[PDB]
RNA sequence: UUGGCGGAAAGGCCUUGGGUGCUUGCUGGCGAAUUGCAAUGUCAUUUGCGUGGGGAUAAAUCAUUUGUAUACGACUUAGA
RNA sequence: GCCCUGAAAAUGGAUGGCGCUCAAGCGUGUUACCUAUACUCUACCGUCAGGGUUAUGCCCUGACGAGUAGGCAGGCGUGGAGGUCAGUGACGAAGCCUAGACCGUAAGGUCGGGUCGAACGGCCUCUAGUGCAGAUCUUGGUGGUAGUAGCAAAUA
RNA sequence: GGAAUACUGCCAGCUGGGACUGAGGACUGCGACGUAAGUCAAGGAUGCUGGCAUAAUGGUUAUAUGCCGCCCGUCUUGAAA
RNA sequence: GAAAUUGUUGAAAGGGAAGGGCAUUUGAUCAGA
């Protein structure tokens, strides 16, 4: 800032900085990838938050994840299912 | 009480006038130092000179390139005068000195406006008469600037059509004036009068 | 210090010079003064002014 | 057993509140306050606008009108912390204030009987107001702050 | 549904963390007395952090009480659950780790029935 | 002007200096 | 009609500090066209907010406010200390402020 | 739309004419309401995709080569 | 009384810096103002004392709180043992990961989710090979240095 | 010769603005105002009203900004060294 | 199937250190009622 004293330097930089995160801000919001407000109805504020499950319910109604689910899990979770819907049954009859 | 402050260097002092407007950019004020060149100094030539020589001797030893820069202008006298007030090694500080501009002479678009004094930094208000004073163009161009009989050349260009523009701004003023003084006496003059206007 | 405010060039230029502009000579179309050759027309304004 | 248990257990009788010392007492307004005054409004839908004053109520609050036919200001509650008071003055007489009170304003488009009250206060509203030159306009314009106003010079 | 209480306020809402457990992986963030004596943190220099110490103790009025208004009581089975039938609006429940979703829900259906507050439902329960 | 690109040129380069704030003598 | 200010303009200038300690609790206000204590006794009380942008819209704004309150003076100059419900952020000394005419004694 | 000036970083200043609206210089007639006793209460470029304006048709680098150059990069030349 | 001189070297340099000249310097006086874990008021925590009351507890009141060597007291935690919770558990034990939650001044404890696939906890007590950042500590493992030094004797 | 004012001090004189706090939880006591009745600013704040009812307040977390902050232990009169 | 250490992905910061304490803005994330 010596050579150039009457040209502001930091003001444009954090102006740069502020529009920069901005953008990106509002394109990941584009994206679906920040998640949505408390009372939205897909939210999930309250419940558990688990992977597993998200999946085997996405799997269930059926680019690159770290997201996978054990087979292993996938027999645990129908078996505790079946569990769940014949306790349901018994409270229907 | 304004966006952005234009001030007149001629018959300023240095530090006074550094201070009050290092006070100024860290409260937020946009200012614009214009004629550094006729800035003044107290005290004679010959210690103010001495006092630059002081500081240009002083330098990086292993290396001149990395060491204290010694600017000759009078603008980047004024701007370390103040930099030495502001805490610069600060976004705070930078932020502030981000706010400054200080020019040689008056250059555009700052000739077309208007432009101010400080006056509790004035040399004719502040000093004794009877006391030695120095002029920073001067020193400027003892100590190596290149420069001062460029921006004479120039300011004696503005000054002429600033004389033309005051010429033309006077006559209508004295016609409005007379205009006025017609208007005068009427019941709605006199109502004004007795408001306060 | 001193500053360039308006640099005027001629009609008619050489492949030297215009060699001297380009860095591939052989692959480009040399399409270096055209347009200020038009710019030399009937009257030539802009060169005069 | 996970754990344990307390021997002590609080009991859940809740416990009534000391006879407190402290009774309601009737607003003592500012002197600038007296009805009929002209008013200025610094916040609301009419901010900035001058209105007139007519009456003090019970829940601390001011009943003032525009009047609606100059300004566009309909009878409404007002707070008087919110609120400048002007030198300037109209006299108050024959004006029916006595029917509004704090169940008049009670919400639970616009009702027949607000506008006829309006329309009837402010026929003997207006009737006041041309005696004085300029007061429709001046309650007509809005109020602001030019560069270099300072309220605590400002005579109001 | 609790009990009216004085306003809950903490003194401390931040964690008590040792010294250069951010600077060294080998020590722990659990608090250590600093016993140097050429230590600026026992001497307690100007811009070091914060020591625990019993002024930062909380009212005993508020003490063991969740934003609810509860006391936690731990819970195994509707037995543990049948100590607090007369405490609800003292005491809320809280479900071992350890139980099992079948057993959960039994919890569950007697709390409603005696209504006691739960304080961590939805446990193995997703399904 | 000089009327052919000087004059889009030279208002664009000051625009995006008023905007990005990087002008030596406008603010 | 040009105008419609019913606030007065001030600018942030500083937290209530020592030479190297700071209370970011407390604020420093200066008022412009107050030059003395005895003046800004006027502007004890009132109300004051700090309005700034964001690029997100939260409650149908892109525009946030910080409220507070002038507590006392400060010095001989006419500067005042300010209280927020939440302290301002350091990165607003040399911004500016709105002080509201309300709550009013006239 | 006419004409002139301005090169210090001119990028702005003034001027001619005719349109186009407004005018609180003065007198009138309608509307405002429920934002509910305050909540800053929001008012001052285009990149991007509808837009169809919708036509025109450059270079550098690598590789190769030169040696006025060179530790390698770089530099300097040549090649449809 | 103030001012100049009244000797002091050698990287460039410091009334803290900027800089200040009817001072932003010297002397003196009058006010206003800034400001500490200091003083005053209030709340909360703990200790101590004094009182009251069929309960190493409950209530009322007040004064206090620095701390190394060191002393005393109350507590948290680990391995195994006696008793008990007719405790927990393949609808998932312990262990591990966790930008998630909560309780304690803290030691620590508790909850949710994921992984895992077989044993483990609270309480009244007992017992000890019981709590680590250091010891040019022990054993094992892993890095930066680093795609670096270098892989150039004996003719090809 | 007659007053006034300054200065100092007193009022169990009057009045206004601003900030922080609201501890405790049936009653009991000293008191005051009142013919009584009862009322009260008298042994710790009550009353009226609006908006939201959710990520808004708030917490956690990654950063930024203002100020501060020298690397631990041991040894010794005492060191960042 | 922990840590040191490492890779990819995603977010953020970076003008000759980083980390830490007080306070808040901004972004993300979250519980209770």
């Amino acid at each position: 800032s010596k050579n150039s004293i009457n040209r502001p330097k930091l003001t444009s930089n954090l102006h740069h900085k502020v529009h920069s995160l901005n953008k990106k801000r509002a394109q990941r919001e584009r994206a679906g990838l920040l998640k949505p407000a408390r009372s939205s109805v897909n939210s999930k504020s309250g419940e558990i938050k688990s992977v597993a499950l998200d999946l085997y319910f996405q799997n269930k109604k059926n680019s690159i994840t770290t997201r996978t689910l054990s087979k292993k899990r996938a027999k645990k979770i129908e078996r505790n299912l079946k569990y769940a819907t014949q306790r349901k049954l018994l409270v229907d009859a | 009480v304004e966006p952005v402050v234009v001030i007149d260097g001629k018959g300023h002092l240095v530090g006074r006038l550094a201070s009050v407007v290092a006070k100024q950019l860290l409260n937020g004020q946009k200012i614009v130092v214009v004629r550094a060149e006729e800035l003044n100094i107290s005290g004679e030539f010959f210690r103010n000179k001495l006092k630059y020589h002081d500081f240009l001797r002083k330098a990086t030893a292993f290396n001149k390139t990395r060491g204290p820069f010694h600017f000759r202008a009078p603008s980047r006298i004024f701007y370390k005068a103040l930099r030495g007030m502001v805490s610069h090694k600060t976004a705070r500080g930078k932020a502030a000195l981000e706010r400054l501009k200080v020019f040689e002479g008056i250059p555009p678009p700052y000739d077309k406006k208007k432009r101010v004094v400080v006056p509790q930094a004035l040399r004719v208000l502040r000093l004794k008469p009877g006391r030695k004073y120095t002029t920073l163009g001067k020193l400027s161009t003892s100590v190596g600037w290149k420069y001062e009989d460029v921006v004479a050349k120039l300011e004696a260009k503005r000054k002429v059509s600033s004389a033309e523009y005051y010429a033309k701004k006077r006559a209508f003023t004295k016609k409005v004036a007379s205009a006025n003084a017609t208007a005068a006496e009427s019941d709605v003059a006199k109502q004004l009068a007795a408001l306060g206007y | 210090g001193l500053r360039s405010l308006t640099t005027v060039w001629a009609e008619h230029l050489s492949d030297e010079v215009k060699r001297r502009f380009y860095k591939n000579w052989y692959k480009s179309k040399k399409k270096a003064f055209t347009k200020y050759s038009a710019k030399y027309a009937q009257d030539g304004a802009g060169i005069e002014r | 057993s996970a754990q344990k248990a307390p021997k002590w257990y609080p009991s859940e009788d809740v416990a009534a509140l000391k006879k407190t010392r402290k009774a309601a007492r009737p607003q003592k307004l500012r002197a600038s306050l007296v009805p009929g005054t002209v008013l200025i409004l610094l916040a609301g839908r009419f901010r900035g606008k001058r209105v007139v004053y007519l009456k003090h109520l019970e829940d601390n609050t001011l009943l003032i009108s525009g009047p609606f036919k100059v300004n566009g200001v309909p009878l409404r509650r007002v707070n008087a912390r919110y609120v400048i008071a002007t030198s300037t003055k109209v006299s108050v007489e024959g004006v029916n204030v006595e029917k509004f009170n704090v169940e008049y304003f009670a919400k639970e488009e616009i009702k027949a009987e607000r506008v006829e009250d309006q329309k009837v206060v402010d026929k003997a509203l207006i009737a006041e107001i041309k005696k004085t030159p300029l007061l429709k306009q001046y309650l007509s314009a809005s109020f602001s702050l030019k560069n270099g106003d300072k309220p605590h010079m400002l005579k109001f | 549904a609790s009990l009216p209480h004085p306003k809950i306020v903490k003194k401390h809402t931040k964690k008590f963390k040792r010294h250069h457990s951010d600077r060294y992986h080998r020590v722990a963030e659990n608090w250590r007395k600093q016993k140097g004596i050429d230590s600026v943190v026992r001497r307690r220099f100007r811009g070091n952090i914060s020591q625990p110490k019993i002024g930062y103790g909380s009212n005993k009025k508020t003490k063991f009480l969740s934003p609810s208004g509860h006391k936690t009581f731990l819970v195994a089975n509707v037995k543990d659950l049948e100590t607090l039938t007369m405490h609800t609006k003292t005491y809320a429940a809280e479900i071992a780790h350890n139980i099992s979703a079948k057993n959960r829900v039994v919890i569950l259906a007697r709390a409603k029935a005696l209504g006691i507050k739960v304080t961590n439902p939805k446990g193995r329960l997703a399904l | 002007w000089r009327d052919g690109r000087h004059h889009t040129y030279k208002k664009a380069k000051l625009m995006k200096q008023s905007k990005k704030k990087t002008s030596f003598t406008r603010f | 009609a040009e105008s419609h200010r019913l606030y007065v303009k001030g600018k942030h200038l500083s937290y209530q500090r020592s030479k190297r300690v700071n209370n970011p609790n407390v604020s420093l206000i200066k008022i412009e066209g107050v030059a003395t204590p005895q003046d800004a006794q006027f502007y004890l009380g009132k109300r004051i907010a700090y309005v700034y942008r964001a690029s997100k819209e939260v409650r149908g704004s892109k525009i946030r406010v910080m409220w507070g309150k002038v507590t006392r003076t400060h010095g001989n100059s006419g500067v005042v200390r300010a209280t927020f419900r939440n302290n301002l952020p350091a990165k607003t000394f040399g911004a500016s402020v709105r002080i509201f005419l309300y709550p009013s004694n006239i």
